[PDB]
């Protein structure tokens, strides 16, 4: 059940394959048995190539196994293959009668022989072809057909003077270099799926009803795979080509009855369910861009599609690319508050998490303003650099540490609900995402205003808490760039309130942000805020 | 008339059940239990008071009661009833009756799979 | 066969459930309940090697299965508050049935070496004990 | 660990425990063995010299052992095991045991008991 890999597979004879299969990296499925096995009938499931030094008499000389733990996957050659060889199959891990495993489906067809009086063509669907036709030194003044043998009747719906079909039109032409030689093309322009078959050319006629063949493959994508798991995101690269860098595009979802059902588009769609946790990015010199989608949850599972057309809709003519995704559910990544609430003027602390082996990283923490498309400007790293309008109300704290670092956002507003996201520079980005509430009532902690200072003389401030925070630790603080530290100067007076402040001198060094708040040792809680100006006279 | 909970059931100590009327429109009543055919004195159980309940303009009122039975006797197949008398039924009284194969399950499969056939999956 | 309420690997059962909307009587349906119990055939009863014959019986208690005592958080007005779920978890202490993937079992063996005696450990499950 | 064969448990004199260790790429490895919990000395089993094995893939190796013990501690209930050491193991040692209802047992006796299968599972 978490192991995922190829559902199919194609090739022909005398050809290789690889095959690759993904399983979660804990240490006892680094350490396991890994086996490839055939499914056949009649009971068992044999083993032909495993992990601890197994090879059958059947793969003698054409196959091996590679484990790669770092990865997590494995992966499994083939060489020199036949037709007796398709059949289904199986990954997996341990003991084959339990269920740790993955179906895979093989088919190997027969080649060329024989019969090679044509000159092929292949070609991505959605894209353009050629069909040359020797046109000769009489055959000028008679029909140029194209015939298409729907069955066997000879279908002209395609003559090189206008004599064309309402199915083919919008996107056939030809261009003059003939009059003596022994070339004239035809360039297709949008193929689809249904334009396949063998096609019958001609240039004229000399009445021997003298045959010219042409025939093109037409192929659907091969789509790539990828292994996330719960609570993570995944980005896909849409690299399409540079002739379709002025057109729109877009990204749907592969439903069961042939039905894309649109995620972004480039003229400002979006599902509901998708709003606060997904991005779109402007497209660079190739056009070629990237969709990050984050806190991934069991249904997003599927296929995708992305494409392009001049409204944004998965049409038939368009060039696409494609991908399958996997979400693991054996995750470990640790679950997390996704709401948290506040009142106007209080203070929140949300908890964000990283992997441990990369604490040498430097962190930050979006705004997901979903206008245009998805865009995260910065309010805050661990550098120390703090926005401007967030100035006095924000920092970034490193503590617990060891899995997690912690912001703290105070003197809050009913505009500041939103969704918000905390970022890494390591290797593989989990983007945790949360959302912010405002609800009614008020703070716990109470300050006053903002205080004036005269010329030079001692300045008091109180800060009131209720007993449910008597149990906790009393601090305050100095804001700048860098977060902030405790004071000496308090004297945390009174049994159940009044946690005091002295600035025995008023400098001009004071005239800044502090703070006043609540911790559990290395937990952070509620904070209150005020200012310090000093004046004239 | 309520089943007793089965966490109450696998101890081997007292069990418990619970009797409740509601939507009745005055607020006078009386509950009485029974034991087979022998009522039980008054002395054995616990009933609370008649209070109204939040509803949609027509105002009525709810009671509930608890008896507890040994389980030796639950376990034999003694049965149990709960009657209530108010002013506004017809016959001015109503049981039920409560004992064990009360929720019993229909249907039971029970399946053997041998060796040699081990199959299990993730 | 469609949610899962139990899966339990100290003994080795599963318990699954789902509302069968049944077609004849379209008003009113079933409950069903799957249970399922693997039995092994060569584990002894406490897990070191010598201990007592291989286990021949086997009991499990549903009221044990389903039980769940680990705290919780409860947002009751605008608080955090931590309760408990069950009214029976006074105190591992528990018999386990079969292994488990996830978990070293070792021994400790005493052998000779020429002069005095050692203490040499033993893994009972070798995939699950490597040092990472 | 294998057990004795079945025309030797007649005779009632000694019998014979056969350790088998296979497919290991070094071809260095140790061989102890125990009664009960007690490891025997080493004068009194034989252990053949690891040898390689026909190819099916890359080289291994595999070596072989036994132990005759007298036949009426195998009646009373005794165990006896096996232990190999390797460079490629984890804990670098690794036991395997047995006795006399495990292997060519004659008999399987199996008693499940399942207490409350229709018991609100919360
Ligand atoms: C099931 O078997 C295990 C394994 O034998 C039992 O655990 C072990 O019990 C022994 C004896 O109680 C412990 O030995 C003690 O060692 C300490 C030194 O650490 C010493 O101070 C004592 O005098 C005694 O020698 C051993 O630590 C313990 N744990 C292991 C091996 O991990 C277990 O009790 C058995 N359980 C049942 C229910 O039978
Ligand atoms: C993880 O998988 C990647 C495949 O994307 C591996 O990359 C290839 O590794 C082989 C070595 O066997 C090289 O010959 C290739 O050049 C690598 N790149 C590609 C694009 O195929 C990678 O080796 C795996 N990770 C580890 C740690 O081995
Ligand atoms: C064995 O694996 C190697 C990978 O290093 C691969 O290049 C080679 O083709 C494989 N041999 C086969 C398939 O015979
Ligand atoms: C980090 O977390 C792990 C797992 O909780 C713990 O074992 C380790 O000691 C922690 N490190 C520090 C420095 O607290
Ligand atoms: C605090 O009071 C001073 C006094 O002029 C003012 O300049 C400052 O903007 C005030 N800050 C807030 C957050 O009200």
């Amino acid at each position: 059940s978490p192991i995922f890999g190829p559902e199919e597979v194609n090739s022909v004879e005398g050809n290789s394959v690889s095959i690759t299969c993904y399983y979660p990296p804990t240490s006892v499925n680094r350490h396991t048995r890994k086996y490839w096995c055939r499914q056949g009938a009649r009971g068992g499931c044999i083993t032909l190539i495993s992990s601890e030094g197994y090879v059958s008499s059947k793969y003698a000389g054409r196959a091996n196994l590679t484990n790669f733990p770092e990865n997590g996957t494995f992966v499994v050659n083939i060489a020199q293959l036949s037709q007796d060889d398709s059949g289904r199959y199986k990954c997996g891990l341990g003991i084959n009668s339990r269920g740790l495993s993955f179906d895979v489906s093989l088919e190997v067809s027969q080649g060329p022989g024989l019969l090679n009086d044509t000159k092929v063509y292949t070609v991505d669907l959605g894209r353009t072809v050629t069909i040359n036709c020797p046109f000769k030194t009489e055959n000028a003044q008679k029909r140029k057909s194209l015939y298409k043998q729907i069955g066997l009747y000879p279908v002209l719906v395609i003559d090189s003077s206008g004599y064309v079909n309402p199915n083919y039109t919008g996107r056939i032409r030809l261009d003059i270099q003939g009059t003596g030689q022994l070339l004239f093309s035809v360039v297709i322009n949008q193929l689809r799926l249904s334009d396949a078959g063998q096609y019958l050319c001609q240039a004229g006629d000399d009445s021997n009803s003298n045959k010219k063949n042409a025939d093109l493959q037409v192929l659907k994508p091969e789509p790539e795979l990828v292994y996330e798991d719960l609570r993570g995101s995944v980005t896909f690269h849409c690299a399409l080509g540079p002739e379709v860098a002025n057109v729109a595009k877009f990204l749907c979802r592969q439903s069961s009855g042939e039905n894309c059902d649109v995620v972004v588009n480039t003229l400002g769609k979006r599902a509901p369910a998708f709003e606060g946790r997904i991005l779109l990015n402007p497209q660079d010199k190739d056009g070629s861009f990237s969709v990050v989608i984050t806190g991934l949850r069991k249904e997003d599972a599927g296929r995708y599609l992305c494409g392009a057309h001049s409204d944004g809709q998965l049409q038939e003519g368009s060039p696409i690319q494609a991908w399958q995704l996997f979400v693991n559910e054996e995750s470990t990544i640790p679950r997390s508050p996704t709401v948290v609430k506040g009142v106007a003027g209080g203070s929140v602390a949300v908890l964000c998490p990283y992997n441990r082996k990369e604490s040498k990283s430097i962190k930050y923490w979006c705004l997901w303003e979903g206008a245009q498309n998805g865009r995260c400007p910065l309010l805050v790293d661990s550098e120390g650099w703090v926005k401007a309008q967030y100035e006095g109300r924000l920092s970034l704290l490193e503590e617990p540490g060891n899995g997690t670092f912690t912001v703290i956002l105070n003197q809050l507003t009913s505009r500041d609900a939103g969704f918000y996201w905390c970022l890494t520079n390591g290797d593989t980005l989990w983007r945790t995402t949360v959302e912010i509430k405002i609800i009614e009532g008020e703070p716990n902690l109470k300050v006053p205003g903002n205080v004036t200072a005269v010329l030079g003389e001692t300045l008091k401030v109180p800060c009131h808490f209720p007993c449910k925070f008597s149990s906790y630790e009393k601090y305050w603080c100095k804001w700048n760039n860098t977060g902030c530290q405790a004071l000496p100067f308090v004297n945390c007076d009174e049994n159940s309130r009044l946690v005091s402040l002295t600035l025995n001198l008023v400098t001009r060094a004071d005239e800044g942000w502090y703070w006043c708040g609540v911790k559990q040792g290395h937990f952070y809680g509620e904070t209150a805020a005020v200012y310090v100006a000093v004046e004239e006279r | 008339l309520l089943p007793p909970p089965s966490e109450e059931l696998a101890l081997n100590e007292l069990v418990t059940l619970t009797c409740l009327a509601r939507g009745f429109s005055p607020k006078d009543v009386l509950v009485r239990w029974l034991q087979g055919s022998q009522e039980l004195p008054r002395e054995k159980y616990l009933t609370w008071a008649s209070r109204q309940e939040p509803s949609q303009g027509t105002t009525t009122y709810a009671v509930t009661s608890i008896l507890r039975v040994a389980a030796e006797d639950w376990k034999k197949g003694e049965t149990f009833s709960c009657m209530v008398g108010h002013e506004a039924l017809p016959l001015a009284f109503t049981q039920k009756t409560i004992d064990r194969l009360a929720g019993k399950p229909t249907h039971i499969n029970v399946s053997v799979v041998m060796a040699e056939a081990d199959g299990t999956c993730y | 066969e469609r949610i899962v309420l139990v899966d339990n690997k100290c003994k080795c059962a599963r318990i699954t459930s789902r509302i069968i909307r049944s077609s004849e009587d379209p008003n009113e349906d079933i409950v069903e309940r799957n249970i399922r119990i693997i039995v092994p055939l060569n584990n002894r009863e406490n897990i070191s090697d010598p201990t007592s014959p291989l286990r021949t019986r086997f009991v499990y208690h549903l009221s044990d299965l389903c039980k769940k005592c680990d705290p919780t958080e409860v947002e009751l007005d605008n608080q955090i508050v931590t309760a408990t779920q069950s009214n029976i978890c006074d105190e591992a202490t528990e018999t386990c049935y079969t292994y488990d993937r996830n978990k070293c079992y070792t021994a400790v063996v005493p052998l000779v070496y020429g002069g005095e005696t050692k203490m040499v450990e033993t893994a009972l499950t070798p995939d699950a004990c490597y040092p990472d």
